[PDB]
């Protein structure tokens, strides 16, 4: 039962890109996919509740080792934790549902099988990296994320921007790469060993959490890094969501908690920065998309402060990340639901009414809506109020810049998911398209997507849920009056005559043009420069005519 | 809806420029630049000047906050000290650089622990 | 098709677009059309997660109400420190 | 041509020179690339300078 | 959907495009290249020679690190009483420290040196005089 | 600290290390967190009702935990001569 | 050691983790080669550099502009 | 009209009609829409190797679980497991096979 | 159905007729194929952009501007229509 | 100020050009068509306000006043339909261009199918 | 239409068949002499180099001047090595009689 | 030997057949490549790793020609004997196949030998095979192949006085005997640097290569690629660190900033290459400074890190050459821009392309990832400076790789069609090659 969880979907995946595709068709491409990411979901549960309930964890010896030369040992073992029982419950029960409802949101596709198979592929290479005991198998899996992300964003050949867009972030997330791989050198030379359980550190020499860090925060999409998270949206549906509920992005701070090695000012600071960036970012646009992606990258923020606040901080953190995901997934598949009701329209400006889209989805985004919010007695309530409360008692001053922060930007969370809520329903119809698609299987994953949602709920992630903290009653209720307040707001949808701020925070602050001139331009006149200049001038040899 | 017609990009017909290399021609028209405001104009028509010019300010404005707080605060601010935990247990969590309980001003060898907590980055020989 | 349909020029809406399964407004004509599953378990996921909310918040009333501190002081006072 | 008078004419001409850029901007910027991007350089050699200048002190001061 | 059904008969039959370009021709066999045969026994004759070194050749003669694997289990099992019993003795503690202070060693090097009495620098100052006479005497205690 | 001395510890490291207790949460009140740990991981769903005494005392214990680091801070700022006295 | 220890390895595989060290140490810096530098896993050169300066500058009556030597950098060392 | 093209499957009845896509070419996948006509029976035996691979790599699963420590209550692992060692409690008390307590202590 | 991406002349014609008479100069009976917009309906520049912008948003079509500018009439509108297969 | 091209555009071309993307900017800027319709109704009525404009000096700073004010306030965030150019939907997935077959290449010209030294 | 083979294989190659025959040159690209012109100048660039301001100042700057940066960062590299393994000066080119390859014999 | 000597006349048999029978032509030109595979095959089913630093010691008379096997030697022996059928299975013509056969003779010969002067003798006997073989009178140039005969020979004649000194000095050419007599290490060692800094792409005097490799045809190209350079760093580990170790100390700063700026300058001039076959040129640079830093650091396992880092390359460029051969000889062109859609009209040749590309980049479950690990290992320890160098501009390389493989995979489909039978036969050793050593190279 327990490789079950990681050599499923690679089998499936292997298959449904394996010319025997050829003899099964799209049928059969998603009979087998939704067959294997069942199975590998019932398996992932079974070991979700074994090691979480009965404390059972188990390694395992798979292919022997990798490659041993010199003190260097690397070995294909696989361990499972409480880290790696959740990372893999969560990807797989987020995964589950993309897998059904990419089944039918592209049943139009020509290719769908490739789109099926790539899916399959990203799932299990981010089963491969959580179950990683040792920091080669982590990179292994870092790379094949990577590289399934770069497969799944190009997967419309035909639009140059998706292109641009997948090169983009292949080459940031190279950048980040890069940074762990020095890292990983430094660990290696000051620890000796590989694996996670025999790495216990007190204090490095900085490098070490600097450049994990940095690392993280480019997967993580974080400040200097998040540029490429908006335009990921020019891929399919499926893939955004799958990317930003429970892989890739999450993968930097499964590493992080992992780990435990940072430095917890560059981390408040990094994370709180973020996540005020991000909340300017989401209330400021009008593409449905890239105001969700906003929305991921801000509680990937307030998971990189839990995480620097400490241990318990950390735990926080990851059930903030398990909370998050199911939700965020949801947000997404209505989001594409809503879209192709209304003829690919991809603007909120041209919705309205409740006659384009079915029941369930609008139930759905409005459970989604307040779970994200933080609305009290849910979902993101619990794992957000605790963060918070942990962050209101900071024994760090510079944390006292974060808490601020991330008390403003949930309250602008709030607004601009409330906006989202208002322009897609609540306003009058300003569109030409009305295709209500009431397929089963989306229906059917939203519904698991709720479900899931109710269980985290239900059930804690982890004990520190209902463990009280001694706050003032009035700070407790502050969230709460946050959201409130971004609710008055978001339902007035009142806007500023301050323009020249709106046209500053619209353009996302420029990062992209700055980025397009300072390194970049000017690589391409080093390059243009040192051929020409050197290599046919100053380094040429001409001929001696005669 | 797949099979949308789309226009082509009709093949040059006067001489390339020297460094033709950064203009993305994919074959269906529009084309593209290597990267997006690498020249040409901007979405906005906003210039480089004007957010440098901005920056310039939000920026420090930004920064403000975390210097005055890290320069001119100390633990003394919070109303309680950290969790405590006997001498056995705690001896080994403060151990910890980035261990959060090293704040305890009330720890009978606070300045010691605080001087241990300092950064370095090159090894020391 | 569209659900809507869109007459134009003040033609004569078509007699079997007409009827209690189309609704005309301004000309233009949309259906009343009521689908099952989709409403039941539209039903079934909201009573769930509404019942859930107000479960959890009945055990935890008092928590939010008064502060911990308060609540817990209030029980030091009356129901005794040990 | 057949979708110009659908989706536009080859008429507009874009407004770019192909022209390498400012030597004093490509300059600056270069350095503050390197300056951003090997900045591991800079604190190990600071980080020993300060050494060397601890040291200096030590023999000032254990020589008199 | 065909059929208006999931589950509705197929619709393809036929060759589904050419796999190399190769086209059947009047019901006849694909004719074989002339490079065929000899490219597959040459490479296939090579990869079974490869996986026969692999799983055959013994695991001294594949490669050094099955050599070494019983020759050192035994040292690090006698050498870890020896640790021990250095935790047992300060004097012997000591005395190692003392020795490692005059080979360029650092308090903390105590057990370096104990764990390489096989090297070559060792013998050759035990034999030549730079290592200190005591450390023979520190390694035979210590086995003892 | 001296004056607000800590209580004695009722839980020993063997049975902090039967529990599998996390080491950061071997505190003053590492009796109550062992059983609030033992009730709610074996309750399946109902664990918020059947365990409700546990979680009660262990969060008593916290706060009177809270408390004593609270008196010790406003002791030790009155002895530096943070706070009128 | 580990795996069986669990929570309890903070104070229970500490010697075993030295030993480990102590092998990696004397496996790279034994026979180092001309141009490596010397390797300390459990970070002793820089602690016993650290303890040294430390003294030092007791010695010379002037604050210390580095950090306090550390009793244990890694679970072994 | 060209002589292999009688060797050629039309268009799908998935794929758009007035799609073009110059049905030649051998794709790795399958192509455009592709729907073959035993396609059902094909599923059925694709299931079946999933299956045999599932019972493979299951044994295989089975064969090469470490277990370091009892776990701290009953598990299904048991049920197709012997390796599995005695769970033990929070408490320390070893517990039967069945994770209840045994006699002395137990009703 | 029916074209090539093309819609039939008939239904385009009646919504381009449709549209038309939303002006409170404009009388009924004199909107026809193929008619002047400044000389026979009377409808001044801005009349004409927006007339553009609503069969534009009629039809779901994003028009160049030259073509735009070359539109004066009924006629040359529906014959525009007639030649797009973007137009729904 | 204008692009060159609309430097060029004849007056009256000109001019709806401006009132064109004037109302699309607007659209652009608002929160709904709904929102759009008084500030269609009141860019409409401010062109109202020129018409008998004769004097081609103040004529051309009204313009050119326009022109910039359009010019400063230029969209980031366009409204684009999504099969047109720019829009997320362009150039997704286009018809096969003919491409021909060469049957059976092996086959041809067998030990000959090298290279030339 | 040609063809270019049997009825049982035996490629026939056609030189008097009516139709243009299948081969290998049967995808070749129509070349755009722009293009051609372009690539031919872009092969042969080495004739545009000249001593002029720009060029002489781009070289000098970040050629030579990244060269010195990257030697002195060896140098550097090289000597911290040196120190942090316990060594004393070591003769690198050109640097007078000095210890070169410590000796595995001794302990430094 | 005798069977050496069997092979060697039995591949110089193609000549005496006639050309009336080509099937057997191909047959017998192709079988002579055959042979050595299996022969070397056999020679590693025959090594002992418990046994001596060499085995399978030969050596001729006082003629010098001393003959040995190590592990790297054996290693590349295996790669290029897998290289060469396929760079047969692109010829067409009984000159090419005489050319390729000495050729191979040559590298053999070379990759065992013994004696520096055995290895300046043997090692150049080749250059007017390449000259021959680069400008071809059809479609080759002239001036590459004139460009890198006169680099090699400069090298060579740097070299010859330091060989024929250091043989006075120690009255021999055998390694085991020059590695111990003391001897004027300086003027050997820089004559050693000048010629494998020649035949390994360094910085400055590298240029030859990007001409010549793009001039030459397929096979050619494909050697050129996946053998001569490493001709020079079995060249640095078999004799400079043995023989000369103090100026191989002396000079580690000028080889490591060097290097680095070989690698640094090439990465960035590859972005504005506007042909695919010279960016696929001048990628190898920066793999070949990889290897002569992590050959110079000698930190922890140096050579053995090196060696694989080889065995990578010459595995992994190869099918980036042969997919470009197929691509120029299916299209009469190597221009960039008329290159387009082409995963639509070749799909399992453009997923090639991308799998080799990825396998440039360093990625997970490919030889060149562990590679690389390993090489940066060695750096490491050596220094962190160099090692961050490296780990920085990782990037750089994969930019112009990704950049150049999607603008002439994806887009509008337009140009030939994919793969052949032959084609894909040709891609398929390094298919499963890279796959093998990027699974479980070891056991
Ligand atoms: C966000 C908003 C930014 C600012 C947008 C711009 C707002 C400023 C607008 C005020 C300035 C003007 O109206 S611009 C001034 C426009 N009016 C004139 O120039 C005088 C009339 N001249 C003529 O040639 C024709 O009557 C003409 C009416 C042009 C054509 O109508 P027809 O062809 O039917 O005949």
């Amino acid at each position: 039962m327990f490789l079950l969880s990681v050599f499923f979907p690679l089998l499936g995946g292997l298959v449904n890109t394996s010319p025997i595709a050829r003899f099964l068709g799209h049928r059969g491409s998603s009979i087998i996919a939704i067959g294997c990411m069942v199975v590998a979901f019932i398996s992932s549960v079974v070991i979700y509740y074994e090691v979480v309930f009965m404390g059972c964890a188990v390694s395992v010896d798979v292919f022997g080792t990798w490659f041993s030369v010199g003190t260097f040992h690397a070995g294909w073992t696989f361990n499972f934790d409480l880290l790696t029982a959740n990372m893999l419950f969560t990807v797989t029960g987020v995964s589950m549902a993309v897998h059904m409802y990419a089944c039918d949101y592209m049943r139009q596709d020509p290719h769908l099988n490739l789109f099926l198979g790539y899916l399959s592929y990203f799932t299990g290479f981010m089963c491969v990296l959580v179950a990683a005991d040792n920091l080669l198998v982590m990179l292994v899996g870092w790379e094949g994320i990577g590289v399934c992300s770069y497969l799944l964003i190009g997967y419309w050949s035909h639009r140059l921007s998706a292109v641009k867009s997948a090169q983009k972030a292949i080459l940031v997330n190279r950048v980040s790469d890069g940074l762990l791989m020095w890292g990983v050198l430094w660990v290696w030379y000051h620890l000796g060993s590989l694996e996670y359980d025999l790495l216990n550190v007190y204090s490095a020499s900085g490098f070490v959490g600097l450049s994990i860090l940095i690392g993280a925060m480019g997967k993580s999409a974080q400040i200097l890094f998040h540029v490429w998270l908006a335009d990921a949206m020019e891929g399919p549906t499926p893939v955004s969501a799958l990317i930003h509920a429970a892989t890739l992005v999450t993968a930097g701070v499964y590493l992080l908690v992992r780990l435990h090695i940072h430095d917890e000012m560059f981390v408040i600071i990094v994370g709180s920065l973020t996540a005020f960036m991000a909340g300017v970012f989401g209330a400021t646009q009008s593409d449905l998309k890239r105001v969700i992606a906003y929305s991921t990258c801000s509680q990937l923020g307030y998971m990189m402060v839990s995480l620097g606040l400490g241990e318990t901080g950390g735990e926080a953190s990851m059930g903030h990340l398990m909370t998050h995901a199911s939700f965020k997934a949801a947000l997404f598949l209505a989001a594409g639901m809503v879209i192709s009701g209304n003829g690919g329209n991809q603007h909120i400006a041209r919705y309205g009414g409740s006659a384009h889209s079915a029941m369930f989805t609008m139930l759905t985004l409005m459970v989604a809506s307040l779970s994200l919010i933080g609305w009290p007695e849910l979902s993101g309530f619990y794992s957000k109020e605790t963060i918070l409360n942990l962050a209101a008692i900071c024994a760090d001053p510079i944390a006292d810049v974060a808490h601020t922060l991330l008390l403003l930007t949930a309250m602008l969370t709030s607004a601009y998911t409330t906006k989202l809520f208002y322009q897609c329903f609540m306003v009058d119809f300003s569109g030409s398209s009305v295709t209500p698609v009431r397929n089963v299987l989306p229906i059917l994953a939203m519904a698991i997507l709720l479900l899931d949602i109710m269980l985290k709920v239900w059930v804690g992630t982890n004990l520190l849920s209902g463990m009280l903290f001694f706050l003032p009653w009035g700070v407790k209720t502050l969230p709460f009056g946050l959201m409130v307040a971004g609710i008055l707001t978001a339902t007035a949808a009142v806007g500023s005559e301050r323009f020249t701020l709106i046209r500053f925070c619209g353009s996302r602050w420029g990062f992209d043009q700055l980025f397009a001139r300072s390194p970049v331009n000017p690589i391409f006149d080093l390059g243009r420069i040192t051929w020409a200049i050197g290599d046919r001038g100053l380094l040429s040899v001409g001929n001696l005519r005669a | 809806g797949a099979g949308a017609p789309v226009k082509l990009a009709p093949r040059p017909d006067k001489p390339l420029p020297t460094w033709y290399e950064l203009w993305w021609d994919n074959g269906y028209y529009p084309g593209q630049p290597a990267a997006d405001f690498m020249f040409g104009a901007w979405p906005g028509n906003m210039t480089e000047t004007y957010y440098l010019r901005f920056w310039s300010v939000f920026g420090l404005a930004l920064a403000a906050p975390f210097y005055y707080v890290a320069n001119f605060t100390d633990e003394t601010r919070m109303p309680m000290v950290p969790q405590q935990y006997p001498a056995e247990v705690r001896d080994v969590l403060v151990q910890r650089r980035n261990s959060m309980l090293k704040h305890d001003f009330s720890a009978p060898d606070f300045k010691e622990v605080k001087d241990r907590a300092k950064i370095y980055w090159t090894p020391m020989y | 098709a569209n659900a809507y349909h869109r007459t134009y020029n003040g033609k004569p809406v078509p007699p079997e677009l007409q009827g209690a399964d189309y609704i005309t407004y301004a000309g233009v004509t949309m259906k009343k059309e009521f689908h099952l599953f989709d409403t039941v378990l539209s039903k079934l996921i909201g009573a769930g997660a509404t019942f859930t909310c107000l479960y959890h918040f009945y055990l935890n009333a008092e928590e939010h109400w008064h502060g911990d501190i308060y609540f817990f002081e209030k029980d030091v006072q009356q129901n005794g420190w040990d | 041509t057949s979708l110009d008078h659908v989706f536009g004419d080859n008429s507009n001409k874009l407004n770019y020179n192909f022209e390498p850029m400012g030597m004093g901007s490509l300059f600056i910027r270069t350095m503050v690339m390197v300056g951003v991007f090997f900045f591991p350089v800079f604190i190990m050699i600071n980080d020993d300078y300060k050494y060397t200048s601890f040291l200096d002190k030590v023999a000032a001061a254990k020589a008199a | 959907y065909p059929g208006g059904s999931f589950w509705s008969e197929g619709t393809q039959t036929g060759k589904n495009g050419f796999l190399f370009g190769e086209v059947p021709i009047n019901g006849q066999p694909r004719k074989t290249l002339w490079w065929e045969p000899y490219w597959y026994a040459g490479f296939g004759g090579m990869g079974v020679g490869v996986y026969l070194i692999y799983h055959a050749k013994p695991l001294e003669a594949l490669d050094i690190k099955y050599w070494a694997a019983p020759r050192a289990a035994k040292e690090l099992e006698t050498e870890m009483r020896m640790l021990d019993k250095l935790n047992e003795r300060p004097d012997l503690k000591e005395r190692l420290v003392a020795v490692c202070k005059d080979l360029n060693m650092i308090e903390d090097e105590a057990y370096d040196l104990v764990l390489m009495r096989n090297e070559y620098k060792v013998k050759l100052g035990m034999h030549t005089g730079r290592v200190p006479e005591d450390l023979k005497a520190i390694y035979e205690e210590l086995e003892a | 600290a001296d004056r607000f001395p800590p209580p004695p510890m009722k839980a020993t490291q063997e049975q902090m290390d039967a529990a599998d207790v996390p080491y950061h949460y071997r505190d003053y009140c590492a009796h109550m967190y062992i059983d609030y740990k033992e009730c709610r991981l074996t309750s399946g769903f109902s664990w918020r009702t059947k365990c409700a005494h546990e979680l009660h005392a262990y969060n008593k214990c916290e706060y009177k935990e809270f408390k004593r680091r609270v008196a010790i801070a406003i002791e030790e700022k009155r002895r530096r001569g943070l706070i009128a006295a | 050691c580990v795996r069986a220890a669990g929570t309890a390895r903070y104070h229970k595989c500490t010697e075993v983790m030295k030993r480990l060290q102590a092998a990696v140490r004397v496996a790279s810096n034994v026979d180092r080669g001309p141009l490596a530098r010397k390797r300390d896993v459990g970070f002793i050169y820089h602690n016993n550099r650290l303890r040294e300066l430390q003294q030092q500058a007791a010695e010379l009556e002037i604050e210390n502009p580095f950090p306090a030597p550390a009793k244990q950098a890694t679970g072994g060392y | 009209e060209p002589s292999w093209a009688k060797q050629l499957a039309p268009k799908s009845g998935l794929c758009p009609p007035e799609f073009h896509y110059n049905r030649e070419i051998w794709y790795p996948h399958g192509g455009f829409y592709c729907d073959p006509k035993g396609w059902r029976k094909n599923t059925l035996l694709t299931l079946g190797g999933i299956g045999v691979l599932l019972y493979m790599t299951f044994s295989y699963s089975t064969a090469n679980e470490v277990r370091h420590m009892p776990p701290k209550g009953w598990i299904p692992s048991i049920m197709w497991n012997s390796n599995v060692p005695d769970p033990v409690d929070f408490r320390g008390r070893k517990l039967n096979r069945d994770g209840t307590l045994p006699e002395g202590e137990s009703s | 159905g029916f074209g090539g991406g093309f819609l039939d002349k008939d239904s385009v014609t009646e919504r381009v007729l449709h549209v038309t008479k939303h002006f409170e100069k404009i009388d009924a009976s004199k909107v026809s194929p193929a008619a002047s917009f400044e000389k026979d309906l009377g409808l001044d520049s801005l009349d004409v952009v927006e007339l553009v912008m609503a069969l534009e948003e009629e039809f779901g079509l994003e028009i160049p501007d030259a073509e735009a500018d070359k539109i004066a009439s009924v006629g040359d509108a529906i014959n525009y229509i007639c030649s797009n297969p973007m137009a729904k | 100020m204008a692009s060159e091209v609309v430097l060029a555009l004849p007056h009256k071309l000109r001019v709806m050009r401006m009132y064109r993307t004037g109302l699309k900017e607007l659209i652009n800027w608002s929160a709904n068509r709904h929102e759009w319709y008084p500030r269609a109704y009141a860019l409409r009525q401010e062109f109202e306000d020129s018409k008998a404009l004769t004097d081609r000096e103040e004529i051309r700073k009204k313009l050119e006043h326009g022109e910039e004010l359009l010019a400063r306030f230029r969209h980031w965030e366009p409204l684009i339909k999504p099969e047109f150019v720019g829009g997320t939907a362009y150039s997704i997935n286009p018809a096969q261009p003919k491409l021909k077959f060469i049957p059976n290449y092996d086959a041809m010209d067998e030990y000959k199918k090298g290279d030339h030294l | 239409e040609a063809k270019q083979f049997t009825p049982d294989g035996k490629y026939m190659p056609g030189i008097f068949s009516k139709a243009k025959p299948l081969d290998r040159s049967t995808q070749w690209v129509h070349k755009n002499p722009y293009i051609e012109a372009w690539y031919y100048r872009r092969d042969h660039f080495e004739n545009e180099f000249v001593w002029n301001y720009r060029t002489t100042i781009e070289a000098l700057w970040f050629l030579g001047g990244f060269t010195a940066a990257a030697y002195a960062l060896s140098v550097f590299a090289f000597r911290q090595a040196d120190r942090r393994s316990g060594y004393p000066k070591r003769q690198i080119l050109g640097d007078e009689p000095a210890m070169v390859l410590p000796d595995e014999r001794q302990f430094y | 030997m005798f069977i050496s000597v069997l092979l060697i006349l039995f591949a110089l048999c193609v000549t005496l057949i006639p050309e009336a029978h080509y099937h057997m032509v191909r047959v017998w030109s192709f079988v002579a490549t055959i042979i050595p595979m299996w022969v070397v095959t056999w020679m590693w089913w025959n090594f002992d790793a418990s046994g001596h630093g060499l085995q399978m010691l030969v050596i001729l008379g006082r003629s010098h020609l001393a003959f040995g096997i190590d592990g790297v030697a054996l290693s590349l022996m295996l790669l290029t004997t897998v290289l060469f059928p396929i760079c047969m299975m692109l010829l067409r013509t009984v000159a090419g196949f005489m050319t390729f056969i000495l050729l191979e003779v040559l590298v053999l010969s070379a990759l065992c030998v013994l004696d520096l002067l055995g290895f300046y003798i043997l090692f150049e006997a080749s250059l007017i095979l390449l000259f021959l073989l680069i400008g071809r009178a059809p479609y080759g140039s002239l001036e590459a192949a004139y460009k890198i005969v006169l680099y090699t020979m400069a090298g060579s004649l740097v070299l010859l006085p330091t060989l024929f000194m250091i043989y006075s000095e120690c009255g021999t050419t055998n390694v085991l005997y020059m590695t111990c007599a003391y001897n004027h290490q300086t003027v050997l060692g820089w004559g050693l640097l000048a010629v494998l800094a020649v035949k390994i792409p360094l910085m400055p005097v590298h240029l030859w290569l990007p001409e010549a490799h793009v001039a030459a045809p397929t096979a050619g190209s494909v050697l050129l690629a996946g053998v001569l350079l490493k001709l020079g760093g079995i060249g640095f580990l078999r004799f400079m660190l043995p023989v000369v170790p103090e100026f191989c100390v002396s000079v580690f700063p000028l080889v490591s900033t060097l290097c680095l700026v070989s690698f640094l300058f090439s990465t960035l001039s590859t972005l504005r290459q506007i042909d695919l076959k010279k960016i696929v040129a001048y990628s190898s640079i920066a793999h070949m400074s990889m290897v002569t830093l992590a050959i110079f650091s000698q930190s922890e396992f140096s050579a053995y890190s090196s060696s694989f880092l080889m065995i990578a390359h010459g595995l992994i460029s190869p099918a980036l050459f042969l997919i470009v051969g197929i691509l120029y000889d299916r299209a009469h062109t190597k221009f960039i821009l008329y290159f387009s859609g082409l995963g639509a009209s070749m799909p399992i040749g453009s997923t090639l392309f991308f799998l080799f590309t990825l396998g440039n980049l360093a990625f997970p479950l490919f030889p060149n990832f562990i590679a690389e690990v390993l090489c940066m290992v060695s750096i490491f320890a050596v220094h962190e400076l160099l090692a961050y160098v490296f780990c920085v501009c990782q990037v750089l390389g994969a930019a112009y790789g990704f950049w150049a493989f999607n603008r002439v995979v994806h887009g509008l489909p337009r140009g030939p069609a994919d793969v052949t039978r032959t084609e894909f036969h040709t891609v398929l050793p390094l298919l499963i090659g890279a796959v093998w050593l990027g699974i479980k190279p070891m056991a």
